């Protein structure tokens, strides 16, 4: 039967929905049959995120998400403090109200607070008047259902301000020993293991992302150093292996060492597609198809044909709008290393192609469909962080390719052009005559493979 | 089977440069992007009574990946160098962006367009004379465009395709 609500006057929450305060989508709510709000005004999206007649998460989790676009933490708090603070209509109809309207609300916008300072925290650590406020009106919730959540969500506070698998294969090892370091470098180190530390450093970079750093394009814009110092690291390190793998190739100015140095890419490239690394995939590809490497024809053409095609196949998945690639990281289950880069595109393209408020009536509402598309971005994204590499860490291995620099103190441009003009010396533009160029290695060029030495 | 032109847009981050081909794609009265389709990158359309095909790859937000560059570009036949009327930096970044396109195509005469940027109310330090004296010594054509009322896309695109006809 129909409740009888306070007035607007009073009370906000209460102003009835219409076609201008609040929209849907056709489709349902998969897995719960709960409408899919298109757009709404910040009362009426505030009054579904802490609704009475159900539980939302998946809205919640999406709001608490996405929010700051549109809401600031502050303004967001003390709405959800005015939702909670319920007038009773100006007997029957008080005590249904109480346990079919008040209880339900007031229980909904403590598990928001809960879920807030539990997974965006972040809000709480760059505002502590914010802290100071939350922990402050907590304080003054007071009921028999209230203690059990308001004691949970103090000891996720006082956490938050404190501050499992058999065992791994054998660490595998080429002429470069155990604790010489020295002599680490592309072809002494083994090639599985260099496959391996490179994927254990890039796992962790990609697992270290936070949506913060993705939600609102803030990586693009001009505090991208503060917002998404993460994500950053992150590119900067791919960015550095690739152009070590093309310092790699082109300082070998011998052909026969160079394609020793090529095939020994390929090789550590075949082990990141086994272990589903396909940041360390895409980076032997960038590497390969630059402008010094690409056109190296007398080096790709002494390359065994099985590596030829393990590079050609690693090509075609950035081939049609990285169309192999998609279905590829669909087909496969974690561990992996996906490639960052698509998702950053979709997530810029998603807000920057979509309005921020439609208007119905004149009035304006929140695109929340909008948010909600940059949600299930970040949501895939953290959906791959989850699971880690049974993987054992060789912790001088891990050091050496996290302090590689292969531009020196040099500018992109000034190193871009140094590989170029190494590029065109190595193998001069037809119809030059291919010079020859003495070996720069001691030790032997064969490959151990990349198949296991031990079981 | 019709022409298909393979165009790919490159440009500074941070200056709304996926607007340009976000506004081409979506129909003039329609505001609903996802990036995720294949429709959201692919677009028939008859240009001089030839119906073609352009496929435009823009990977705006991945400018950090600057060891990518070279795979991107080399995927294109005609290229959309965008820059933002309103950041003179971005307009100084196009000699590098066109000095990378020619090394990656070997080639000095590879179909290439300016285009200029109207990305939002803020003030223009970007001259059209500026930006019509660069195109000139390049040997290209320029064209503004608008993020806002969609003025100048389809000439910017159309005019790229032209482009490569007449290469
Ligand atoms: C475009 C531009 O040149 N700048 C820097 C001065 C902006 O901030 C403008 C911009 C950037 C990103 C998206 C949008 C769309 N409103 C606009």
């Amino acid at each position: 039967e129909q409740m009888r609500l306070p007035s607007a006057d009073v009370y906000r929450f209460a102003e009835p929905d219409s076609e201008e305060n609040i929209i849907f989508e056709e489709n349902m709510q998969p897995k719960a049959g709960i409408p899919i709000i298109k757009a709404g005004t910040v009362i009426k999206l505030i009054e579904r995120l802490t609704y009475h007649m159900y539980a939302d998460p998946n809205f919640v989790r999406t709001f608490l998400t996405t929010y700051r676009s549109f809401c600031k933490p502050q303004e967001l708090l003390s709405l959800i403090i005015e939702r909670f603070e319920i007038p009773e209509p100006e007997s029957a109809e008080l005590k249904r109200f109480r346990k079919e309207y008040i209880q339900p609300v007031q229980l909904r916008v403590l598990n928001v607070c809960r879920h807030w300072v539990e997974h965006h925290f972040y809000d709480f650590e760059r505002d502590a008047y914010l802290l100071q406020r939350m922990e402050e009106f907590i304080g003054t919730v007071r009921g028999k259902a209230m203690k059990k959540w308001v004691e949970s969500i103090t000891k996720i506070i006082q956490r938050k301000k404190i501050a499992f698998q058999s065992s791994p294969p054998t660490v595998e090892w080429h002429i470069s020993r155990p604790g010489h370091i020295e002599t680490f470098d592309l072809l002494t180190l083994h090639p599985i293991e260099i496959a391996r530390q490179l994927t254990l450093l890039e796992s962790d970079l990609y697992r270290a992302v936070q949506p913060s750093e993705l939600v609102g394009s803030v990586w693009t814009k001009e505090d991208k150093e503060i917002n998404s110092p993460n994500l950053l690291k992150m590119i900067r390190h791919t960015t550095n292996l690739t152009l070590w793998f093309e310092k790699c190739i082109v300082e070998t100015e011998n052909l026969e060492e160079r394609v020793a140095v090529v095939s020994r890419i390929i090789e550590i490239l075949q082990v990141f597609q086994e272990l589903n690394n396909f940041n360390g995939v895409l980076e032997v590809v960038s590497a390969m198809n630059s402008s010094p490497v690409y056109r190296l024809d007398h080096t790709f053409e002494q390359i065994p044909s099985r590596q030829k095609k393990i590079l050609e196949e690693a090509h075609e998945l950035s081939e049609d709008h990285y169309k192999k690639y998609l279905a590829k990281l669909r087909s496969i289950n974690p561990p992996c290393v996906p490639f960052f880069g698509i998702y950053l595109t979709n997530i810029l393209k998603t807000e920057e192609g979509n309005p921020e408020v439609l208007k119905r009536h004149g009035k304006e509402l929140i695109n929340f469909s909008k948010r909600r598309k940059v949600a299930e971005i970040t949501g895939e994204i953290q959906q791959y962080q989850n699971q880690p590499y049974c993987l054992r860490v060789e912790s001088d291995i891990k050091r050496f390719f996290e302090n590689l620099n292969p531009m020196g103190n040099s500018m992109e441009k000034e190193f871009t052009d140094y590989l170029f003009n190494k590029s065109l010396e190595i193998e001069p533009r037809n119809p030059k005559p291919l010079p020859r160029f003495p070996k720069k290695y001691s030790y032997p060029l064969k490959s151990p493979g990349v198949r296991p030495s031990n079981p | 089977h019709m022409t298909e032109y393979k165009l790919v847009v490159v440009g500074a981050g941070g200056v709304g440069k996926s607007a340009l081909t976000i506004q081409l794609i979506q129909n003039h009265f329609v505001d609903e992007y996802d990036p995720t389709i294949e429709d959201s990158y692919r677009k028939q359309v008859v240009i001089d009574g030839e119906t073609c095909l352009l496929d435009i790859l823009d990977t705006a937000g991945q400018e950090e990946y600057s060891a990518m560059r070279d795979q991107y570009m080399r995927t294109g036949e005609g290229f959309l160098c965008v820059f933002a009327i309103n950041n003179t930096k971005s307009f100084e970044d196009i000699h590098q962006y066109r000095e990378q396109i020619k090394r990656v195509k070997d080639s000095d005469d590879v179909p290439m367009v300016l285009v200029g940027n109207k990305c939002d109310l803020a003030a223009r330090t970007v001259e059209s004379r500026q930006a019509q004296d660069l195109a000139r010594s390049y040997g290209i054509p320029y064209i503004e465009t608008s993020a806002k009322t969609r003025q100048g896309v389809e000439d910017a695109f159309y005019t790229l395709v032209r482009e490569i006809r007449q290469h």
